[PDB]
């Protein structure tokens, strides 16, 4: 679960960096 | 103390043993009967052993269970010679342990 | 005889250790994949 | 697995170690002659060997104290009785009439 969270926020700051 | 007053010697199944009984009584439990602190005062052990011999079927299982019984006491634990050996180095003194 | 015999003694190991490949540590591969998505993610936000 | 308490405590307070005792009770009914008894398995002479090696060997104890009881002297190995491991043997015998005396004075 934890490397899973790690993924979604590693993601989320892909798109937010993206933006 | 951990007597009733309600026996003699027949008043349970036992017939024709009187005097074995009253020296077994007298030298056996005339030290665990009294309260304890006389016995402290006087400063003396308790018995540790009774070796009563005799012929075959004349009823000597049923007067070790019998003063068994009257002094409350646990369940008897129950053995026989021959069966104590083993074949094992250290297994034929472990069960006397 | 009487105390004429020793003996000496063998073990068998755990039924629930089983085989090798039983995940934890084996299911490492899928882990694995988890892990080259994250180095390709990383790769891409290091970029 | 008697002496590893004092090795332990030696190793570390080397001359300031309390006293360690063992009791060895009954000497004679393992402690016999070894080679002469008769044959077996061969553990007697393990027990044997490995008591005097324990008692006196290359690494030196300064803290124990064995003691030992027995009804027939003349059983115990040859070995275990030289000085160093069993060195001061002492007798006791049925008492005299002072020793009656006193017995009945300290018993009641
Ligand atoms: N004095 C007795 N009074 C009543 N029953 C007796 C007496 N002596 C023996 N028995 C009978 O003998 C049996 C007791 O076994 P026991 O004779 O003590 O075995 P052993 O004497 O071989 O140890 C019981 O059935 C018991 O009723």
């Amino acid at each position: 679960s934890r490397t899973a969270e790690l993924q979604a926020e590693i993601d989320d700051t892909v798109g937010i960096m993206r933006d | 103390a951990v007597i009733r007053p309600d026996f003699k010697f027949e008043d349970l199944g036992v017939g024709g043993l009187d005097k074995e009984f009253t020296k077994i009584f007298r030298r056996a439990f005339a030290s665990r009967i009294f309260p304890p602190s006389v016995i402290e005062k006087l400063g003396i052990s308790h018995v540790k052993g009774l070796l009563l011999y005799g012929p075959p079927g004349t009823g000597k299982t049923l007067i070790a269970r019998k003063i068994g019984t009257m002094l409350n006491a646990k369940e008897p634990k129950i053995v026989n010679g021959p069966e104590i050996l083993s074949k094992y180095v250290g297994s034929s003194e472990e069960n006397i342990r | 005889d009487v105390g004429g015999q020793q003996i000496f003694s063998q073990a068998l190991l755990n039924a629930n250790r089983r085989g090798e490949a039983k995940t934890a540590l084996a299911e490492v591969q899928a882990r694995h994949q988890e892990l080259l998505k994250l180095e390709k993610s990383m790769a891409e936000l290091t970029q | 697995n008697l002496f590893k308490d004092a090795e332990a405590e030696y190793r570390a307070k080397g001359e300031e170690s309390s006293l360690h005792i063992i009791i060895f009770d009954e000497l004679d009914s393992v402690f016999k002659q070894r080679g002469s008894r008769g044959d077996g398995t061969g553990v007697g002479d393990n027990v044997v060997n490995q008591l005097l090696a324990k008692m006196d060997g290359v690494d030196q104890l300064n803290n124990i104290l064995v003691i030992g009881m027995t009804n027939r002297k003349d059983l115990i190995d040859s070995a275990l009785l030289r000085p160093g491991r069993f060195e001061v043997q002492v007798e006791i015998h049925l008492p005299d009439e002072k020793g009656r005396l006193q017995i009945f004075d300290i018993q009641t």
